[PDB]
RNA sequence: GUCUGAGAGGAUGAUCAGCCACACCGGGACUGAGACACGGCCCGGACUCCUACGGGAGGCAGCAGUGGGGAAUAUUGGACAAUG
RNA sequence: GGUUGGCUUAGAAGCAGCCAUCCUUUAAAGAAAGCGUAAUAGCUCACUAGUCGAGUCGGCCUGCGCGGAAGAUGUAACGG
């Protein structure tokens, strides 16, 4: 359950440390972004001499949330942080390393290199 | 004779065009006399090798008499010398061209043509919450200011410029005291009246217009403008909009006028693509020469600074590439194309290096 | 095995009817199919590589090998098919009408086959059912033999078989029908040698992308189009620059090594010693001495008419368009011969070309001529000069 | 010690020899006469790689050699015949 | 048919524009009323002959109509 003006940890090797949601994409009045949803972020803290500078505006994917994601059996799967992975101008990962686990809702075609590099895929 | 349409007219033989890179301020302009003398050396050695010593040493004295009295501190971007027997013209132009010596029948006026082609005539609407001014401008200079003695304002039915905002609320008469908060609507209707005057003057001379003022002022104007497709740019960071000189405002619009000139070259890329898709675009140098020479050239698109020497004979119309430009070839084979396209009632567009490809430096939209 | 063949000759001489004749006769033992004339005459149009061709792709097989048979419904279609090389024909069935044999269409077709590099022509004459005489048939045979000899083809030892495609379709066992198509099949199965395989040709691989791996060296990627490359193979870099020697130290695909790089697959290959800026796209990898670079060459060029996209204006001497050789474009200056100043669109002649820098080529290589990305013609190398 | 310098001095510490310290980075020890161990162990870390995704492997500042950096510095050699 | 009238124009060939409206085979055919072409080309028209057979063609004035005619609580512009 990510909404605008919400801070997310960065879970990839992109140089960003914390990003803030400035738009939930995919609908006129779309309120919330869960895992697998694409958001527009502004990077708030960055690592020195990194790929992403503080203050950039770019795309990210939500990879884990504190609210949690539901499964068909009815189980919920909650995390201790809200994390995101920064994306390209065509919404593709720019990551060579993924930090922490991600869920299995990233299975598809565009978030495959996020699942393969993830240490753990729940 | 110091104009494009006297140099295109005069047909001397030989007709020497010398272009010298000069500088506007000191100490950069210290190498201007040296560069002038250096160009005169190569042209003097070229004339003695091409025609004879007598012709070389009459042309050179004809230009030396002219250049003897030269300040070299009032130099513009380039010093163009157009010389012949019993005639020498000395024009300083603000364009950047590469130093060359052209000896031919013509007078190598491709940079004069390119400077005449980069000429914007526009209107400057100066908006404030207190007044409105209208300046008509040609490039970097103001043509007029539209005063009360302009005489293009004589038979007007709207308020003539300068237009005072003498609405009821500005003086306190009428009604609707401040608490109604109609200030925005009063400003919007005042700019509507200003646009009525602008349109009534535009319909008679139809130039593009630049809008100058505060952000909210020019936005209120764009809300209200009756012909908003004639606006080319808005400039919101201009200073001294009431007491300022007409030239001063024209100065502050120059960045916007050059951005519009760049947009007018990005829009020619689609014209080139339309020609290419209609199979009416020639890009080979020989092809463009033939098409321009037999009057088929509608528009010529030349990359900035593109110069090429070639062996041209119009009897057979064969443009073969040159080897050393020292064998009787035409020094500016592309300037000959430009001259022929202008001759046959065409246009020449000189496209900057980053919109036109380096490897395909010329492109002619043909008439068939 | 597989062999590509086709019928060339004057229009109305029965090329399509004869192609149907071989189809129906090969349908004996179910090798082919009884083929309708109209279905093959209605050749589909394919606008491949910005070039539009009507071609009827007839297929059949014999106890010897399978044949890919090519038919075109017009001279322009035949010329386009030969020069764009939709399917190189290593054997051509020259269709000669028993009357009015050596027409200008056949005249230019034989020359076109010579230029494009068709190694073998088998002569078959039809409409013999319309001809009752023998000495004019012999005269036609002598004429076609002399014409073949006139353009480096054997002629004297060229097999000539005589028949009638209409009788072949009818089913008459008269010598001018089924027996005629039966021998014609025999010469097709005997006289035409089995063509060389891509993997059997000398190794060649145009370079499309140049990589570098720490600890491994320079990697150049591209589709190997002939031969095999293996670790330890001596290979040379030919093309834009002057020829450089190197040695294969590894062939890999998807970051995994291969035992060898075969023709037809997009393998990458490692080079010994060469640096990442000593090699570039456009150059080829070849067996040392297999190919040589040239800037001046003579090519059979077909100028596309406006109907194929093509070009509005004609070619002329001194025109310098871009030439595309398998991975790269290079500016070449068209050089016509004496008496050819104007080259009309829709025609095809032989021109000389001088490229701005050398390209690894040999006789038979095919290239595209374009300007602005618009194909203005096609060509095929017929001679290389230094 | 080396260069320089008449010398005194000045500058320097390649190749050879003595001593010291280090062995991808941080830490701990084991075994052993001797190590807190260059091609040993354990834990942690960064990076690189393999994987069936559960897990694993590695450290040329040894000799060759590669990529890179650079103005610039070599062979992916032979033999234990000699001295060890 | 002279003939792509002359001029102008890159081109102006009946048909961008300016100055005349000429002659010939004629039953008739404009130095052309349109479309078309970059210019030509091409398709029409004016005009004449043929076929069929009886009324027809175009202006002017007058009366009554048609379109032009889109708004906010509900028909809502004959009181019904
Ligand atoms: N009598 C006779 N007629 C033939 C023969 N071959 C072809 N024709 C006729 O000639 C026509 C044209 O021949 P076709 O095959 O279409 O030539 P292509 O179109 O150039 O390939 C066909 O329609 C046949 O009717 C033949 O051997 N004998
Ligand atoms: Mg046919």
């Amino acid at each position: 359950m990510i909404q605008v003006e919400s801070m997310l940890e960065v879970a990839d090797n992109s140089g960003a440390r914390r990003v803030q949601c400035i738009k939930v994409l995919g609908g006129s009045h779309r309120r919330y972004a869960s895992v697998g949803d694409i958001i527009k972020v502004t990077v708030k803290e960055a690592i020195p001499r990194g790929r992403v500078k503080k203050g950039d505006v770019m795309n990210a994917v939500v990879v884990r949330t504190k609210k949690g994601v539901r499964r068909p059996d009815g189980s919920v799967l909650r995390f201790d942080d809200n994390a995101a992975v920064l994306l390209n101008q065509n919404k593709a990962p720019i990551a060579t390393r993924i930090f922490g686990p991600v869920t299995r809702e990233l299975r598809g075609d565009q978030f495959m290199k996020i699942v393969s590099l993830a240490p753990e895929v729940l | 004779k110091a104009t494009l349409k006297s140099l295109r007219e005069t047909k001397a033989n030989p007709a020497v065009s010398i272009f010298v890179k000069t500088h506007r301020e000191h100490p950069a302009n210290d190498q201007d006399p040296i560069a002038l003398k250096n160009q005169l050396k190569i042209v003097e050695e070229r004339l003695t090798n091409e025609f004879d010593k007598r012709t070389a040493t009459t042309i050179l004295d004809k230009i030396h008499a002219e250049t003897k009295e030269y300040n070299h501190k009032y130099n513009l971007d380039t010093l163009a010398i157009f010389a012949s027997v019993d005639d020498v013209q000395l024009i300083r132009m603000p364009l950047d061209t590469p130093e060359r010596v052209v000896i031919s029948n013509r007078f190598a006026t491709r940079d004069l043509v390119r400077d005449m082609a980069s000429a914007v005539h526009y209107y400057t609407v100066v908006l404030t919450r207190d007044k409105a001014r209208l300046i008509e401008a040609a490039n970097d200079r103001v043509v007029a200011e539209f005063d009360t003695d302009n005489a293009k304002q004589n038979n007007m039915e709207g308020i003539p410029f300068p237009i005072d905002n003498n609405g009821l609320y500005t003086t306190g008469d009428g009604g609707s005291d401040r608490s109604a908060n109609n200030e925005n609507s009063y400003l919007k209707e005042f700019f509507n009246q200003v646009d009525k005057s602008v349109q009534e003057l535009w319909g008679e001379h139809k130039m593009p217009l630049v809008i100058v003022g505060d952000v909210r002022n020019i936005s209120y104007y764009k809300e209200v403008c009756d012909r908003p497709e004639n606006i080319i740019a808005t400039v919101s960071n201009l200073t001294e909009l009431e007491d300022g000189n007409a030239q001063r405002i024209i100065d502050g619009v120059q960045d916007a006028v050059e951005g519009y000139r760049t947009s007018l070259h990005e829009a020619a890329l689609g014209e080139i693509d339309k020609a290419r898709g209609a199979n009416a675009l020639s890009t080979d140098l020989q092809d463009v020469y033939r098409a321009a020479f037999q009057g088929a050239g509608e528009t010529l698109y030349v990359r900035r600074g593109y110069i090429q020497a070639a062996k041209v004979d119009e009897d057979a119309q064969t443009l073969t590439m040159a080897d050393a430009a020292a064998d009787g070839v035409t020094d500016d084979a592309v300037g000959l194309i430009i001259e022929h396209v202008i001759n046959n009632g065409g246009k020449a567009v000189f496209m900057p290096q980053e919109m036109m490809s380096a490897d395909q430096p010329i492109a002619l939209v043909t008439r068939y | 095995p597989h062999v590509n063949v086709g019928t060339i000759g004057h229009v109305d001489h029965g090329k399509t009817t004869l192609t149907a004749a071989i189809a129906t006769v090969a349908a004996i033992t179910s090798g082919g199919e009884a083929k309708d004339y109209a279905s093959i005459d209605s050749a589909p149009e394919e606008k491949a590589r910005g070039i539009t061709i009507n071609t009827s792709h007839v297929e059949y097989d014999t106890p010897s090998r399978h044949y890919a048979h090519v038919d075109c419904p017009g001279h322009a279609d035949y010329v386009k098919n030969m020069i764009t090389g939709a399917a190189q024909m290593d054997g051509a069935i020259l269709v000669v009408s028993a009357t009015d044999g050596p027409m200008p269409q056949t005249r230019e077709h034989i020359l076109l086959s010579r230029q494009v590099g068709v190694p073998y022509i088998v002569v078959f004459m039809n409409k013999c059912d319309m001809v009752d005489d023998e000495e004019l048939l012999e005269l036609v045979e002598m004429e076609v033999r002399e014409l073949l000899s006139d353009y480096d083809f054997p002629g004297d030892d060229t097999p000539i078989v005589k028949g009638s495609a209409t009788e072949a379709l009818k089913g008459s066992q008269e010598k001018y029908g089924q027996p005629a198509v039966v021998e014609l099949l025999n010469i097709l199965d005997t006289y035409i040698p089995e063509p060389e395989r891509d993997i059997d040709k000398a190794f060649l691989m145009p370079i499309e992308d140049v990589f570098s791996i720490s600890g491994r060296g320079t990697v150049v990627t591209g589709r190997v189009e002939s031969g095999i490359v293996k670790v330890g193979d001596e290979i040379e870099i030919v093309g834009i620059r002057d020829t450089q020697k190197t040695t294969c130290t590894g062939v890999e695909m998807f970051r995994k090594l291969l035992d060898e790089g075969r023709a037809g697959e997009n393998c990458g290959v490692l080079l010994r010693g060469t640096k990442r800026e000593d090699v570039q796209r456009g150059q080829v990898l070849a067996k040392p001495g297999s190919i040589t670079p040239h800037t001046k060459f003579d090519a059979e060029v077909y100028v596309l008419s406006k109907e194929e996209g093509g070009r509005h204006t004609p070619f002329l001497n001194g025109y310098r368009p871009q030439f595309y050789f398998r991975t790269t474009d290079v500016t070449g200056a068209i050089q016509l011969q004496d008496g050819t100043e104007m080259v009309m669109p829709g025609d095809n002649v032989e021109m000389g070309v001088e490229l701005i820098h050398p390209i690894a080529m040999d006789k038979g290589l095919r290239f595209a001529i374009r300007e602005g990305g618009r194909t203005v013609g096609a060509g095929v190398v017929a001679n290389v000069n230094v």
